[PDB]
């Protein structure tokens, strides 16, 4: 039933406050965590993400990471900051300085008994605990490197709990340092081994998205940070109402344990050009939903192939044609999806849509064509090891060489593993 | 002679649920389980009470146990209705599901629970002066519905050895599923119960939920639907042990009239007429009767022309005489194409009870004054095992989803040895009806 | 055709018609498969935390 | 748009419809395993039948009627027409035929041959890998399942040459059970010598063409052979009774094999082949489920499949057949 939530690192706090933001606004809890909603489909399955508090207070069953305090400061003030639960904000002074290493063996170290207290605390008081998710970046320090390290030490001590994450990878077109390759194929190393389920989201769709299609001449993370609040707030609508829980999504989800990278996509996607207040039909959110311009990782569906497909439609529609329109995208695409998973394409309808739209759907695929995000990530990481470029910020940690030989090979491992599975065939 | 029911996971929770909401309407039990018709209080042993109890306050209490890995499905029965009719004993969940993994249900989590369930079934047997056996409900595509009820009917075999056990079983189908998994459940669970249930009925949600758009005209069914019309079949199926009646009266003749090699032990159900209440013409004898080798009308979708039948069955309820039934009999056989093996005899076992179907009010099934279930042993229904086995093979040669099979406990060559033997299943139904 | 065993009761009736003639393991052996699973996820278990430990 | 697999790398006709849906560009071909097709052009063998119309939101048709076989049989054929009440007794239009393995006749056709030669009566058979004989012990030893049928000894022997021949018609049942008579047949033609090359007229038994181009003659010319030698026409001397037979085969069979109400559709085309003798009366030797064409009529035919069975149930954005009613 409930889910532990953690935000560690500075991507992973600014995403993390802005979904507790929108959720709590959909649950209709207010920002000092008093309920003022209308319907108990609100709170038929609240204590998924908040605990209550007496006075029919809820409080976000949320644990927030960093080491060093400003973004977390900026959350206390930020909008619901009131809201989350003073003892769950962990947090150290020296930083991390981009750096995987310090936040995996040296700053990092140091702050993790005191995030596994406050994570022992939340879980002891579940009447059944799903499962732990994370929110973070691979780019940076913090949310690479010491999550990547917590989330090694909570499987240890609840091995047999579902471990999911909302997983930003970086690009060089918002990029924050040149290390940032380095950090994240250090991190996915880790996650191939120690999640169920990571959705991969990609600053480079999300920048995309925002010029090409939201026609915004010049996005900023607040705008980034606002496109993913409202696609974790989809994917995760099947665990928050009545519709799933984590294991019984990974087990028909992910075919193979080392596949487990997902594609999120959110629709509707549209200039505020006095369109915005168009009802849009439900073969509008459908084509959007399944086209490339849509998804959050920079990758071309139509150059791999879907293992399984998750589509999530949210406010009040006609059920029957919601069924029509996905068996025509089918129909289209049936080139897309592998032969030998049977009915591989799921649909999910929810009555509560998301604040200010009628209407909503999220997409959650397991593509094939995901392999062309990590051999991006594998090209730029052997571009500077190969010279051994930036080399010394990490082997003055006491890493050596030879941990980032494993980490590039292991990679690319899992780039032939995606390689195998869109050549294969039922023949 | 007494049944026990048990109703395992969200699928036979759910369906056990619409069915004790309608034999309660046919019985006329009020929801606080009193019973005015029933001049004995707190005892008698008339034909109902093969499904009730009777307690000292003239309480009426199924004879059922309700079990489920997870407590949200359950809380339905402790807060419905028919709340004030059970016991906590007959209630039993657990804190979290298989996850729609066999292996979770069977090993991981079936090994901690059996033993409770197995308790809380002994205290109804105590209870029972003949006990004639049980009445499985359960998915085949739930991790609990398949992995713990194939657990539990091994365990049935052992413990009460002598005892008939049938099975009212969901197929999957992808029309209402969200899982990709269910042909694996499915097998596996086939394969492990086979050796222990007499006689299992399925139903394809994929023809119950056709039958619901076609003939009630309902855009997109929901599992409320599909139950009150499972239950109808269900109850038309059982009302010979809980009426006065001569056919079927017992647990062992559902096995002696239909089933006579032990493994093709899979009657074909067909039912009709299906009304939509918000209309109506009231159908003959022989409509209804040719009605039940429409494809249409059956519970699996397949082709009996082209099988062979061993053995076949005929429930009428309602305004029906038995020269009715001959002459409508006797017009199809010269119209349809029916053959039955050569061994076997080329006869219709008919049963009519007088009481018309019974409906919940305000659903969507009208009342009509005659129907038939139709129960037949055809070779046609392999059709449904060729289709699960070609959906399995298609993962199982990738080995798709199996490490989540593995990673509780279960070993690779479980899959193969489940596998083999619906291949020889299929070998067994190709036998008996091909020339 | 041929009608045969006809039985009237107050419920109602039963008959046959005839149109033509023709021409397992021990409580002890579960208890073996399930402890044999239970000891697989115990392995698996413990590579896991070996693994975690280095 | 429609979508459809192709799973017999081997028929002549469907070949050709494939290619026409795709000129159509609202027709695609997926491999032959992807289960999401609107039509299926099917295997000759084995055809998975029951594990059609249960994708759900598809409607799926395909080429052949599960069931058929019980006229495309040989040996079938014969007991249909044996024990088939609609045809037992009404049967004058095919030749006197047994079962015969190496349910069996044996017994039974001693008993017709005896008549015969004791009469002294044409007694020449047939077994079908075939063999003509007049000698009912010289038959048997070569089926040590095949049907022995009475060889028509009173051809109709096209002039000049003295040449047997036979009538190839083709007929197109859609998913709705009408049924459709292609406007063209062929005939395959032969001196017949009351050496099996005469006596057989097979397109490959004989495979030669000073008469006709290919062996084959289309209706044009048969028909006016007849106006010409016998004063008589193709419709009214053989037409009128090949129209007849078709009916009764497809009519028998119809309950057994009718898709209408059925969660799957079928349609499907057969080839008829036929004798006539010198009394004009017309003889059903076999019936084909799957048939090549006349190099010349593919195109036609091909385009009529697609025009009568396949656009009619997945329709895109004069007559060539005959309907024979009911
Ligand atoms: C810039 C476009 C704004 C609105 C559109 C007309 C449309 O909604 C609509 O037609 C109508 C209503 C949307 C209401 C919600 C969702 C609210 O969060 C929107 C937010 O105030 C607007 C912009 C934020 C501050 C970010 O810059 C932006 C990147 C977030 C992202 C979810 C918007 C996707 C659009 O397709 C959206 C859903
Ligand atoms: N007809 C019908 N089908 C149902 C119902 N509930 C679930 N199903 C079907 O059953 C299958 C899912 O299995 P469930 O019964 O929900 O699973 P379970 O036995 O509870 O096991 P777990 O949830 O995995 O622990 C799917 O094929 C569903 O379509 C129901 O109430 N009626
Ligand atoms: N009863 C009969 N009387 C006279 N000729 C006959 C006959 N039965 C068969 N034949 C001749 O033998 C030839 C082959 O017959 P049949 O059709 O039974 O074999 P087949 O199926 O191998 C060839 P196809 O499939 O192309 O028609 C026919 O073309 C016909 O001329
Ligand atoms: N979408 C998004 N990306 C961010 C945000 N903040 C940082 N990033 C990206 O995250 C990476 C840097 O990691 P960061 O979270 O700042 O480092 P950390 O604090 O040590 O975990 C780079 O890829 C940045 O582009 C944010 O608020 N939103
Ligand atoms: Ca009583
Ligand atoms: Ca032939
Ligand atoms: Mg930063
Ligand atoms: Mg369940």
């Amino acid at each position: 039933r409930e889910i532990v939530h953690i935000q560690a690192g500075q991507c992973g706090n600014q995403i993390g406050a802005k979904f507790w933001e929108v959720i709590s606004d959909e649950h209709g809890i207010d920002p000092t965590g008093s309920y003022h909603g209308d319907s108990d489909l609100q709170l038929e399955r609240i204590n998924v993400y908040y605990n209550e508090a007496t006075g029919n207070k809820y409080v976000p069953r949320a644990i927030l990471v960093d080491l060093e305090p400003g973004t977390m400061d900026s959350v206390r003030s930020g909008p619901f900051g009131q809201i989350f639960r003073p003892d769950n904000f962990v947090f150290g002074q020296s930083g991390a300085g981009n750096n995987w290493a310090k936040g995996h063996y040296t700053e990092g170290a140091e702050l993790v008994d005191s995030v596994l207290d406050v994570v022992r605390k939340e879980s002891e008081s579940c009447d059944c605990l799903q499962g732990f998710q994370l929110t973070h970046s691979l780019g940076g320090g913090t949310g690479s490197g010491m999550g990547t390290l917590l989330i090694s030490k909570i499987r240890e001590e609840y091995p047999d709990r579902i471990m999911n994450t909302f997983s930003v990878m970086p690009s060089p077109k918002v990029s924050d340092t040149v290390v940032e390759p380095y950090n994240a194929t250090l991190s996915v190393h880790q996650l191939v081994e120690n999640t169920d389920e990571t959705y991969c989201i990609d600053n480079e769709a999300l920048y995309d998205i925002c010029f090409r299609t939201l026609k915004l001449t010049t996005p900023t993370y607040g705008d980034l940070n606002h496109l993913v609040s409202a696609t974790m707030s989809g994917v995760t609508t099947c665990l928050r109402f009545p519709g799933a829980d984590l294991r019984k999504l990974a087990v028909n989800m992910v075919p193979f344990p080392r596949l487990h990278f997902f594609m999120p996509g959110f629709a509707p996607l549209t200039s505020r050009g006095s369109q915005q207040y168009r009802a849009l039909t439900v073969p509008e959110l459908t084509q959007q939903m399944f086209d490339s311009k849509n998804m959050m990782a920079a990758c071309d569906p139509r150059h791999g192939r879907y293992l399984t497909v998750a589509a999530i439609f949210r406010g009040r529609m006609s059920m029957k044609e919601v069924d029509e329109q996905m068996l025509n995208v089918q129909n289209k695409n049936s080139s897309y999806f592998v032969e030998w998973i049977p009915n591989n394409v799921k649909t999910a309808v929810c009555d509560i849509p998301p604040r200010g739209l009628k209407m909503s759907a999220t997409f959650i695929g397991n593509s094939t064509a995901i392999q062309e995000l990590f051999k991006r990530i594998s090209e730029q990481f052997t571009a500077m090891f190969r010279r051994k470029a930036f080399l010394h910020w990490y082997t003055g940690e006491g890493m050596d060489e030879m941990e980032f030989t494993e980490a590039e090979s292991n990679m690319n491992d899992l780039v032939s593993e995606y390689q195998q599975y869109q050549d294969a065939t039922a023949d | 002679r007494e049944c026990i029911s048990i109703h395992v996971g969200q699928a036979g929770v759910q369906i056990g649920n619409a069915c004790w909401e309608l034999y309660c309407l046919e019985h006329g039990i009020q929801p606080d389980g009193q019973m005015p018709s029933d001049k004995t209080i707190g005892g008698g042993d008339d034909s109902f009470n093969t499904f009730f109890s009777e307690t000292g306050a003239g309480k009426h209490v199924p004879r059922a146990v309700f079990v489920d890995l997870e407590p949200t499905v359950i809380d339905e029965v402790r807060t419905g209705t028919y709340r004030q009719l059970f016991h906590p004993e007959q209630l039993i969940t657990g804190k979290e599901d298989a996850a729609n993994n066999y292996a979770r249900g069977h090993y991981t989590i079936g090994k901690e629970i059996i033993d409770l369930v197995l308790d809380r079934i002994r205290k109804l047997a105590d209870q029972c002066t003949g006990l004639q056996g049980f009445l499985v409900f359960h998915s085949f595509g739930g991790g609990t519905g398949s992995g713990f009820t194939s657990l539990l009917m091994e365990r049935l075999s052992v413990d009460y050895g002598k005892k008939s056990k049938l099975e009212f079983s969901i197929y999957p189908a992808p029309q209402v599923s969200t899982a990709v998994v269910e042909p694996y459940n499915s097998i596996l669970t086939t394969h492990t119960t086979l050796e222990h249930s007499d006689c299992a009925f399925m139903v394809d949600n994929e023809a119950i939920y056709d039958i619901c758009r076609r003939n009630l005209d309902i855009e997109r069914p929901t599992y409320t639907n599909l139950n009150r019309l499972i239950s109808q079949i269900v109850s038309s199926i059982t009302a010979s042990l809980r009426f006065d009646g001569a056919l079927n009266v017992d647990l062992t003749e559902f096995q002696t009239n239909l089933v006579p090699y032990p493994r093709i032990h899979f009657p074909l159900a067909t039912y009709a007429p299906v009304i939509s209440a918000e209309k109506h013409e009231q159908l003959s004898v022989a409509e209804i009767t040719n009605a039940c080798f429409e494809p249409a009308n059956q519970m699996v979708k397949c082709d009996p022309r082209h099988g062979k039948y061993m053995a076949c069955c005929l429930l009428y309820r309602g305004d029906v005489v038995p020269k009715d039934v001959n002459a409508a009999i006797a017009t199809i056989k010269t119209k349809r194409s029916i053959q039955f093996v050569d061994w076997c005899p080329t006869g219709f076992k008919v049963g009519i009870n007088y009481q018309p179907p019974t409906v919940v009010p305000g659903g969507d099934l009208a009342k009509v004054q005659r129907a038939v279930c139709m129960l037949s042993n055809t070779t046609a229904i392999a059709e449904a095992w060729a289709r699960l086995d070609h959906k399995f093979d298609l993962m199982y040669a990738k080995r798709a989803f199996v490490h989540w099979y593995v990673g509780e406990g279960m070993e690779e060559g479980e899959f193969s040895e489940a596998r083999e033997d619906m291949a020889a299943l299929e070998k067994d139904y190709e036998e008996v009806g091909v020339d | 055709m041929e009608v045969i065993e006809l039985n009237k009761c107050t419920s109602g009736q039963s008959f046959e018609v005839i149109l033509k003639p023709p021409s397992d393991p021990s409580l002890e052996e579960i208890q073996k498969k399930l402890e044999a699973a239970e000891e697989r996820r115990k392995y698996q278990e413990a590579e896991l935390l070996k693994h975690l430990a280095e | 748009m429609y979508t459809f697999v192709v799973r017999d790398e081997n028929s002549s006709v469907y070949a050709e419809v494939s290619r026409l849906l795709l000129a159509t560009g609202q027709w695609k071909r997926l491999r032959k395993d992807n289960p999401r097709f609107n039509l299926m052009l099917g295997e000759r063998n084995r055809l998975p039948f029951g594990r059609l119309g249960h994708e759900p939101g598809l409607v799926q048709l395909v080429n052949y009627y599960r069931g058929a076989d019980k006229l495309c049989r040989k040996a079938s054929l014969v007991k249909l027409i044996k024990t088939s009440p609609e045809l037992s007794e009404s049967c004058t239009w095919f030749p006197e035929s047994y079962v015969i393995y190496p349910t069996d006749e044996r017994e039974v056709f001693l008993a017709a041959y005896n008549r015969r030669r004791e009469g002294r009566e044409g007694n020449v058979w047939i077994a079908k890998g075939i063999l003509i004989s007049s000698e009912a012990s010289e038959l048997l030893d070569f089926i040590d399942v095949h049907v022995i049928q009475k060889y028509l000894e009173k051809p109709l022997l096209l002039e000049p040459g003295h040449r047997k021949f036979d009538i190839r018609s083709w007929v197109l049942v859609d998913h709705l059970y009408n049924i459709y008579l292609y406007r063209e047949g062929v005939l395959r033609t032969s001196p017949y010598n009351s050496d099996k090359t005469c006596h057989l007229t097979n397109h490959c038994i004989q495979k030669y063409g000073r008469y006709e181009e290919g062996n084959e003659m289309f209706f044009e010319e048969f028909n006016q052979y007849l106006m010409d030698a016998l004063n008589t026409t193709l419709e009214n001397s053989i037409l009128l009774q090949i129209k007849h037979i078709i009916r009764s085969c497809l009519m028998c069979i119809e309950p057994a094999i009718s898709t209408k109400h059925l969660h799957y559709q079928s349609f499907q085309l057969f080839g008829f082949d036929f004798m006539v003798d010198e009394e004009l009366k017309v003889w059903l030797i076999e019936v084909n489920g799957a048939p090549a064409c006349a190099q010349k009529l593919y195109a036609e035919l091909c385009q009529g499949i697609v025009d009568v069975a396949i656009s009619s149930v997945f329709p895109l954005a004069t007559s060539i057949f005959i309907k024979l009613h009911h």
